[PDB]
């Protein structure tokens, strides 16, 4: 589980 | 292309060109097969014509006509254009001269500025209004939201009732089913259980499909809302999944999401999350914030329901979105707290294409009606040099314009049920869009994702915002308030962006209106709600609403901007339409295109969604309600997903996503 | 076999023995997982019961227990004893005298009789009665019969819902669909037509399936009933079709033809048929014989349908038949010639089992309520030797007993929807019935295709539907006649047998009751309806109905009558288990067994359908109603089915046919 | 199409 992500 | 003249100049030499005697065509129209004299035009429309016919087929500029691009055309011609036995007896002047009489009635002059501006492509108005407008049971309204009634047969089958009378008319709908008991719940007077949400999803799907009848368009399609909290969520999530048992899914209604933050919280804390029937625990739906908060830990607590993992929930709702796009997200909590209309109660659902955020009680069955401003319409040469100049003056004032009829249009309405007519009566909410921000951004030349694009977007949304808060001011000059007004945060000064605690940008003055409101009222408790616009757009040529551009092709719909370009530099030649194809409508990473032209093109699976994320946040300081934001996945993945939903939760959007579009 | 008194005496020793106990308990009840207190007596009977304890608690006598046989008390185990918390609070006896009490209220004396003959297997009610009668929410009839409330999306809808409300309780319906328009037909305010029955039926399919919940035993399916001129006829006859598209059938609702005799002379006389839709050609279901044969050739001349050629639709409806065992037939011109409710109007429909012939409209939904006499039960020892007499008097008495009964039903029920209460109320109809038939002639000595059997069936007729009118000219006395009974044949004292121009046969004084009639009334306008009896005959360990036995073996269900005689000619061995089970239940072309025992025992497939419609002709002059009337084909033939329709049609019968049972 | 047939 991530919210640092590349998008 | 030279194809739409030839079809267009066809349709000349096919049609009478008095709009009069059209209407008297329309009118007189007769079932042959049946003998049923079966009228297409109202008789006060009809009447009006007759009283005013020399005034109305002069005003007829059928030049106009030729304003449409071929699949433009082809879309009215397809599905607009009223027909007679079997082909077109309306040109496109005689379709909006006769939607802007079905708009105004015996006012001429609105008639007359509205069918102007329409035939000059400054804004239209949405399908059911074109479609309707003028005709004997004119149904104008897009947008119905309906409270599930109760939990039980009398219940459901009154809502199922009423939502087959809503979408056999035009109309989609957004159904909130929170009240709903889960399977296995205990029912009185029988030892049987409940079998939950999901058969009963499969009886309205099963009238969904049946109020599909001939000639196609009686449509309107089903959004279903549920918070994440309710027993049957890994079910309704799933609705739409492509596998499965085919006796579990439900492949023509829409899953929509209704998010309270604590569930946001919940997965980002990685913590517990509890599913209850409402049964075991009421209320759910009838708080948010706090209250929600408060209660539903209580709940918890109370041992009332089943706990799971959060990140469970979280992990099946991606899983679903990846696979089919859906269910949709609105935030509950943000919906609730920055609505103009939370004196009314709380809101449990949004719409069909979750643009719209309005109170519905089985008694009150929210309805919009919706319309939408063509951007591109407004730019203007300076005083040369430049061509680089918004007319945002003229903008406010078609704005205005637009807001008046949507106003009228409340009142002209056939209202397909009796809770649609005791809603819009009573609070009045229009909702005003846009299309061909991409158009425009282009056209100012202006990449999507530049500083000046991220001005020029704020700038607009002031203005048309401002525009309708004071054309609406207006109006309740002239017929008072809506009837709820006194109470709402609008009656105190709170305007939107006030909501999102921010100052407005200050193009315009928001005081001396602030200071209008609170004198007179306004007449709309609602403004705003862009929309997705999918075939207006089209008619108009513009791309969807606030997006950015998909392609720069389509089957060989070439970029019209880009197009020009290329010529300007010679560059583009036979195998040029080679790479544009062969590519799915990108130009990066071409070898002889200047930078420029890369930014400026840049395709919407190339632009960043945080972007795309913060400039729906920029608008929506000024959106009464809310805006259809579609998301756009290049390689999706579990993390890339989950990023962008925490980044628009907190950026405090409303609609967190619509479509999740893929690959 | 010695299992039966197994399973009994292990009810018993799991099961409280004192009534008054077992009803505080059931009354007490309480839903372990929900905290809901949830009672399954009424007040009004555990009221009575205290009230009453000590005579009801020594009047039962537990011995009775053991009067059943093991399928037949796993019957009422499996479905029919009422249950706490997963398993078996009741005792057969308790069932019982609860039943007795929902149905008698404060009078106790009656109570006690029907306590004591039901007890004794006298007779017993149907299902609906035995699971309701003495709870809460007492719904105990079997039968709505449903009129389709208008051509529209409300009517639709409203009907359906009605529909859904029935369902959910006991109670199987009978839809009537003639008034709704077909395929193609015209819709005002849109250029689509309509898309016929198959899609609406479709929703209902759906929604017969929804009502379906938890602890199966909510059920109650749908017969739809079409007159054969409807457009969308062909389609209307393969619902139950095994095959083509999945989107056209519909495998969960039965189709019934409602056929006027013209349909059937046309088919014989090799001519002309016409589809009409019901918009196109009003009325049509709203008379019938001579009005209808004008109307129907009035809209024949003016070209207001599609001819076909008659034995086209023939064709089709012999096939669905051979195939599905559907569509049942019913007669709706005898229907209507010989109703006593023919003072109401035009009955449009049978039900779901082809036995009610009752009068519906919106907002008057048909119901009845069943029980059937256990015709064993009145065979005698002569002053010996015989053994070869049937109790009529005994029988005559019984039938007084359950037409009380029957009539306490119908103002001690619950009603579903307020049109079923209106109906009931205003006309009180009765529809009593009968099992074992087969089990009678076989006891008797009867071949099913002999005179004496011919004439014993005639006998019994004539002696329950004298007793039955009896009984409710007695009631008419103390409570009035009902509401509606000026006016009809009955009241003119012309009586079911006169309608079918026959003397009755005689062993029963017709003139003095025919006298107290027409003086007093009567309470019931109609009283006669023998029923299929699937369930309640199993429990009793006899025969459906009043149909002859379909097997001497079953999985190993052995003919106790049969399986008595082999013994008594010690040929019944071990290679003799060998041979009905080799040949499914057959004794015929045994090499062993004497003639006498060859005739007794035909199988029904054995006995000629013509022998078969003979007797219910002969019983149909005694019943005021109709009868389920299957028929069984051996190596069915088109022409075998032809012939066998004509038979019975011309026979004057009104059921000609329920479900075709093949080869 | 027959109406005498054995049955």
């Amino acid at each position: 589980f991530t919210l640092d992500a590349d998008f | 292309t030279l194809a739409a003249r030839i079809a267009i100049s066809n349709l000349h030499k096919q049609t009478t060109k008095q709009f009069s005697k059209v209407v008297e065509d329309l009118y007189r129209y007769v079932n042959a097969a049946t003998g049923k004299p079966a009228p297409m035009i109202s008789d006060d429309v009809y009447n009006i014509v007759m009283e005013n016919k020399d005034k109305l087929n002069s005003a007829i500029v059928y030049d106009r006509d030729f304003q449409y691009s071929y699949f433009g055309f082809k879309t009215l011609e397809r599905s607009y254009l009223l027909r007679i036995n079997g082909q077109v007896a309306e040109r496109p002047q005689h379709l909006i001269m006769r939607v802007a009489l079905g708009i105004h009635g015996r006012d001429i002059e609105a008639a007359l500025e509205t069918y102007n501006l329409m035939s000059l492509k400054y804004f239209t108005h949405a399908s059911p209004t074109l479609f309707n407008a003028g005709t004997p049971k004119p149904q104008m309204s897009s947008c119905f939201l309906v409270a599930m009634k109760e939990d039980s047969i009398e219940g459901i089958y009154d809502t199922l009732k009423e939502c087959a009378l809503i979408s056999k008319t035009a109309g989609g709908i957004g159904l909130h089913i929170h009240n709903i008991r889960s399977t296995g719940s205990y029912i009185a007077g029988t030892n049987g259980t409940s079998n939950g949400l999901i058969p009963m999803i499969r009886v309205f799907n099963n009238t969904a499909r049946y109020v599909d009848q001939g000639g196609n368009k009686r449509p309107g399609a089903f959004a279903l809302y549920l918070e994440p909290w309710h027993a049957d969520i890994f079910d309704f999530i799933d609705i739409r999944k492509n596998h499965g048992k085919e006796e579990i899914r439900a492949r023509d209604l829409f899953p929509a999401l209704w998010i309270p933050d604590l569930f946001m919280k919940r997965v980002e804390e990685n913590g517990t999350w509890t599913l209850f029937s409402p049964t075991s625990a009421p209320g759910l739906s009838d708080c948010y914030g706090d209250e929600f908060e408060a209660l539903y830990t209580r709940y918890e607590k109370e041992g009332r329901g089943k706990t799971i993992k959060a990140q469970k929930l979280w992990y099946s709702i991606l899983e679903a979105q990846t696979e089919t796009g859906t269910p949709f997200v609105v935030y509950k909590d943000a919906c609730n707290r920055k609505s103009n209309q939370k004196n009314l109660g709380v809101i449990k659902s949004s719409n069909l294409c979750c643009e719209i955020v309005e109170y519905s009680a089985p008694d009150e069955t929210a309805v919009c009606n919706l319309a939408s401003v063509a951007l591109p319409a407004f730019i203007e040469t300076s005083e040369d040099g430049k061509t680089s100049t918004y007319n945002f003056k003229k903008l406010h004032e078609i704005a205005k314009v637009v807001t008046r009829n949507l106003n009228r249009v409340i009142d002209r309405n056939y209202y397909p049920v009796e809770e649609a007519r005791k809603s819009n009566m009573r609070h009045r909410p229009i909702a005003l869009g846009v299309q061909g921000l991409a158009d425009t951004f282009m056209l100012l030349r202006l990449p999507f994702d530049s500083e000046e694009a991220r001005l020029l977007n704020i700038q607009i949304f002031e203005t048309i915002y401002h525009a309708s808060m004071e054309a609406s001011c207006e109006l309740a000059q002239k017929d008072g308030p809506y009837e709820t007004f006194q109470g709402s945060p609008a009656s105190q000064g709170i305007l939107q962006f006030d909501m999102w605690d921010q100052k407005p940008y200050g193009m315009w003055d928001w005081d001396t209106l602030r200071k209008d409101i609170m004198k007179h009222g306004v007449r709309n408790s609602l403004t705003m709600a862009p929309m997705p616009t999918a075939s207006t757009s089209q008619i108009l040529g513009y791309n969807e609403c606030f997006e950015p551009v998909t392609s720069n092709m389509y089957s060989q719909v070439v970029n019209p901007y880009l197009l020009r370009d290329l010529v300007d530099l010679g560059i583009w030649d036979e195998g040029m339409k080679q790479y544009l194809i062969t590519q799915n409508g990108s130009i990066q990473g071409l070898p002889n295109v200047p930078q420029e032209l890369k930014d400026l093109y840049k395709t919407v699976w190339e632009i960043s969604q945080k972007t795309i994320i913060n400039m729906a946040a920029d608008r929506s300081v000024y959106i009464d309600q809310s805006h259809s934001l579609n998301l756009f996945l290049r390689a999706p993945t579990m993390g890339k997903l989950t990023s962008m939903h925490f980044y628009g939760w907190k950026k405090g959007l409303k609609t967190g996503m619509y479509y999740l579009r893929t690959q």
